[PDB]
Order: structure tokens, then C-alpha cells, then sequence
């Protein structure tokens, strides 16, 4: 996406919570993601 | 739905 790289979901959820999760670790972070740009 | 809701628990 446009913040984001293309690992990610940015799903901010009912509770306040936007999760930054990357689908090829398959993690949910609260992390700048990011920060793993590099990967490309 | 299958979008990351699972907050991860510290």
C-alpha cells in the first residue's frame, strides 16, 4: 500500500488497535513495518 | 472477515 509495504493489512480494529500484520511472517506488529522496506 | 484483528498479546 501506499504507507505500507507488500507484506501488509493495516486493519485499525474496533478497539483501537491498527496492526500493521505481514502476510509472508504472517505477523502482527504495532512496529513501523516499514522498517523491512529493504526486502525489494 | 480474514484481515488482521488477532492483536497480538504482550
Amino acid at each position: 500500500q501506499s504507507f505500507l509495504p507488500p507484506g501488509w493489512e493495516m486493519r485499525i480494529a474496533p478497539n483501537g488497535r491498527p496492526f500493521f500484520y505481514d502476510h509472508n511472517t504472517k505477523t502482527t506488529t504495532w512496529e513501523d513495518p516499514r522498517l523491512k522496506f529493504p526486502v525489494h | 472477515a480474514g484481515s488482521p484483528n488477532l492483536s497480538p498479546n504482550p
